[PDB]
C-alpha cells in the first residue's frame, strides 16, 4: 500500500474534479472504477464513459493500465477499449496522478490525431469523411455512452 | 481577473489575467512560477485541450475559473 | 490559518512520493524532488525530469536544504 | 507563533543582501542566493560561495523557485 | 540538552547536544542542517575558538548557551 | 544602504556579549567598536577600542578595521592594524559586523605567530611564549584597562 495510491485516493474522494470520477474498489485499492464526462464542443458531449483504472505494484514509476469499458468511436481506441497515448507508455512521467491521467485521456477525446492511428478503418473515416465521423461519435456518444449508468 | 491553476501535484496557484489574454499568456506566467516551458504545459478546462491561439473570453473562462495543468499528451 | 499552512506545505510536497521533502535536492532544471524518490527515476544515471521533461544526470544532483528546513519548521509548528 | 513565523522569514533570507529572496538561484554547493547578488559576487565567470566558500560559476546558476513560492505566501501571512 | 547556534546570517539554530560531545560532532550536526563543512566552520563561545579536540563540558557550555558560527580565519 | 540599516538594527537590538559596536552619528559607515579579551586568554579582561568602516562596496569588500587601543598581538602591529584573511582575500560578502568582530575576537584567543606581520612580536611569541604572554597580559592592564 504505497501512500501515494492513499494520498491520491483521499484527494480525489475529498477534491473532485468537474467531469471525473474515479472510486476504488473495496477488494483492491489498485483498481479503480471510472466515469469520465465527454469533453464539451466534442462528437462525445453529454456522454459518461466507463473507464477501468489499475494500479501496477511500480506505481507511480510506472503508467497506471486504463482501458475504455464504454464502446467509443476514436481514432486512437480500439474495439477493445485499449487506448494508445503516450503518457501511458513512452511519455509517462511519476508526477502524472491518477486525476492527470484521466483528464489527458479526456483531453485525447477533445482532440484525436488519427494520422497515427490504433483503429485503422476509424482513422481514415476521420480523414476522408471528417463530417460523418463526427455523427458517427456522436451517435455511439447517445447509444452507448448514455443511460449507461 | 484572478484565475486558479491546479499543478501536477494538486498544488493551486492563483493567476492575475485579463480576459484579453491568449492561452500562451497564462503559460508563461505558469512557467514564471513553476518552470515549466510551455510546450510542456497543456491546459485543460470542461474537458477541452485549450489551444495557445484563443484567448480566456473565447472559452468563457470567467473570474475564480480553474484550469487543470496536464504535460504534454500525444493520441497515436 | 490552514488554507495558508496547506499552500506552503504544497511548496514543501515531493511530486514523486506527494510526502513532505526527505533529502531534498535538485536537478539542472532546478525543479527538487527526494533524494529516494529522483534516484529511482533516474536509475542507470538519469532521466528526464517528471515535471518538465527536462533531461537530468543523476551526478549533478544538489541539496536544497532551504527546502528541508522549512519542512521541520512546519511540522514543528502544527505541533 | 512569531518566532516560528520569523524562523521561516530567516529560511527565505538572503546571505548577502539579507532581504527575502528575489529570483532565488543556487550554486553548486546547494546554497541559494538572489540571482543578482550572486552574479555580483560571481562578476567574471564565478567565485567562492559566501557561505562554504566552495567554488561556484555563475553558467551552473539552477533557479530554485520552490523558495520564491514560500516568500510570497509568508508575504500573504503578514499584511 | 540543547544548545543554540548562531549562523551567519543571525538565524539561531537548535541543537540536541550531550555534554561529552566533542566539538566536531556539533559542527556535524550544523553541517546537516546548513550545510558547511567542518573544514570551514568555525564556533566561538566567550570570545574563543571551540577547537576540534575538546568537549562541550570542557568548556562549561551548558543548557540554553549560544555558540556562534564564522568561517576559518587566520591571521597569518 | 538597506543591508546596513538592518545589521546595524540587529546590533542595537539584539546584542552578543563581550561585543559593542554602534554607529557615529556623523556618519553610518564608522562605527566605535569595543570589545572584551577572550578568557583563558592575555587579553583577559580587557575592553579594546576598535575603528570599524564600511566601504561603499560593502558587503562585496570586507570592512576597513584597526585597533584603537594598544596590543601586543603577532597579527597587530603598532598601528593598530590587523592582518586577517577574512578582512582581505578570505571575507565573504555573507560575514557581517558580528562575525568579524567576533573573528577579530577570536584571533585574540588564536594567535598566529609562525607567519609574522610584526616580526618583532611574532619571533618573540615563539622563540619566547611565556615572555610575550606575560607582555601581552602587562599591555591589557596598562592600556586596555580604565579606558573607558
Ligand atoms: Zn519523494
Ligand atoms: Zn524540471
Ligand atoms: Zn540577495
Ligand atoms: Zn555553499
Amino acid at each position: 500500500l504505497p501512500r501515494r495510491i492513499i494520498k491520491e485516493t483521499q484527494r480525489l474522494l475529498a477534491e473532485p474534479v468537474p467531469g471525473i470520477k474515479a472510486e476504488p474498489d473495496e477488494s483492491n485499492a489498485r483498481y479503480f472504477h471510472v466515469v469520465i464526462a465527454g469533453p464539451q464542443d466534442s462528437p462525445f458531449e453529454g456522454g459518461t464513459f466507463k473507464l477501468e483504472l489499475f494500479l501496477p505494484e511500480e506505481y507511480p514509476m510506472a503508467a497506471p493500465k486504463v482501458r475504455f469499458m464504454t464502446k467509443i468511436y476514436h481514432p486512437n481506441v480500439d474495439k477493445l477499449g485499449r487506448i494508445k497515448l503516450d503518457i501511458l507508455a513512452d511519455k509517462w512521467s511519476p508526477a502524472l496522478q491518477i486525476r492527470t491521467v484521466l483528464l489527458s485521456i479526456q483531453a485525447l477525446l477533445s482532440a484525436p490525431n488519427p494520422d497515427d492511428p490504433l483503429a485503422n478503418d476509424v482513422a481514415e473515416q476521420w480523414k476522408t469523411n471528417e463530417a460523418q465521423a463526427i455523427e458517427t461519435a456522436r451517435a455511439w456518444t447517445r447509444l452507448y455512452a448514455m443511460n449507461n449508468i | 481577473m484572478q484565475i486558479f491553476v491546479k499543478t501536477l501535484t494538486g498544488k493551486t496557484i492563483t493567476l492575475e489575467v485579463e480576459p484579453s489574454d491568449t492561452i500562451e499568456n497564462v503559460k508563461a506566467k505558469i512557467q514564471d512560477k513553476e518552470g515549466i516551458p510551455p510546450d510542456q504545459q497543456r491546459l485543460i478546462f470542461a474537458g477541452k485541450q485549450l489551444e495557445d491561439g484563443r484567448t480566456l473570453s473565447d472559452y468563457n473562462i470567467q473570474k475564480e475559473s480553474t484550469l487543470h495543468l496536464v504535460l504534454r499528451l500525444r493520441g497515436g | 490559518s490552514a488554507a495558508r499552512l496547506t499552500m506552503m506545505w504544497e511548496e514543501v510536497t515531493c511530486p514523486i512520493c506527494l510526502d513532505p521533502f526527505v533529502e531534498p535536492v535538485s536537478i539542472e532544471c532546478g525543479h527538487s524532488f527526494c533524494q529516494e524518490c529522483i534516484s529511482q527515476v533516474g536509475k542507470g544515471g538519469g532521466s528526464v525530469c517528471p515535471v518538465c521533461r527536462q533531461r537530468f544526470l543523476l551526478k549533478n544532483l544538489r541539496p536544497n536544504r532551504q527546502l528541508a528546513n522549512m519542512v521541520n519548521n512546519l511540522k514543528e509548528i502544527s505541533q
